[PDB]
């Protein structure tokens, strides 16, 4: 579940 | 230019309400005299709403809608609208890819009410 | 002239929303090619959503919005407007009363969606 920011 | 700034009539309440259409999940932040004051948050493609909220505008009356992505910033268009001289609609779009249908986050101000 | 009466492309997915801000019910009845497709009903002065939903356009694209309070017709007003050649809003607000705040049902419609 690849969670990301920016 | 700039967007999603709206200048209210001082001390009236408004509803603002966002709307969601794209798989990345939308923050929008709502301001009032340059404090955030409401933060909406969800994903959906189906125009699924992510947030309501009754605000007041405060003295100065400045509202300022944000969105963003992840953290990323959605480029914004906006207008204002108001019907039959009473009833304002402050619009907002954005979009946080490249396919510009600029539905991604919508955001609804709408006053006066009660 | 005639209000709450829009055109949009054929074939088309719509959202449809409508607040409240009325101390009586509000009935809103929206039609795609003159038949009844989606009704919301509510009551609320603090411009509480009272029904959202996606709607088709079908071949005709004409979709008219309709307001009732306790089946007597309110007295509508109406725009579109479109941003950066791409965004659409329909927006109707209406009058129950004698105030002419023309807010007791406000109906946003946005398209496209997705
Ligand atoms: C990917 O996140 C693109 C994002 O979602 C798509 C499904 C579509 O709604 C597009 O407009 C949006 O930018
Ligand atoms: C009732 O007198 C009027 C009805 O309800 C009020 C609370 C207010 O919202 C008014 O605008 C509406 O027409
Ligand atoms: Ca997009
Ligand atoms: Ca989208
Ligand atoms: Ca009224
Ligand atoms: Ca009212």
């Amino acid at each position: 579940a690849p969670a990301k920011f920016c | 230019a700039t967007q999603g700034v709206f200048t209210l009539p001082a001390n009236t309440r408004f509803g603002v309400t966002a709307f969601a259409n794209s798989s990345g999940t939308q923050t929008v932040n709502v301001l009032v005299n340059n404090e955030t004051a409401a933060t909406f948050s969800g994903q959906s493609t189906n125009n699924a709403v992510i947030g309501t909220q009754v605000l007041n505008s405060g003295s100065s009356g400045k509202v300022q809608v944000q969105v963003s992505v992840n953290g990323r910033p959605s480029d914004l268009v906006s207008a204002q609208v108001i019907l039959t001289n009473e009833l304002n609609f402050a619009l907002v779009g954005s979009e946080d890819g490249t396919d510009n249908d600029y539905n991604d986050a919508v955001v609804v101000i709408n006053w006066p009410l009660g």
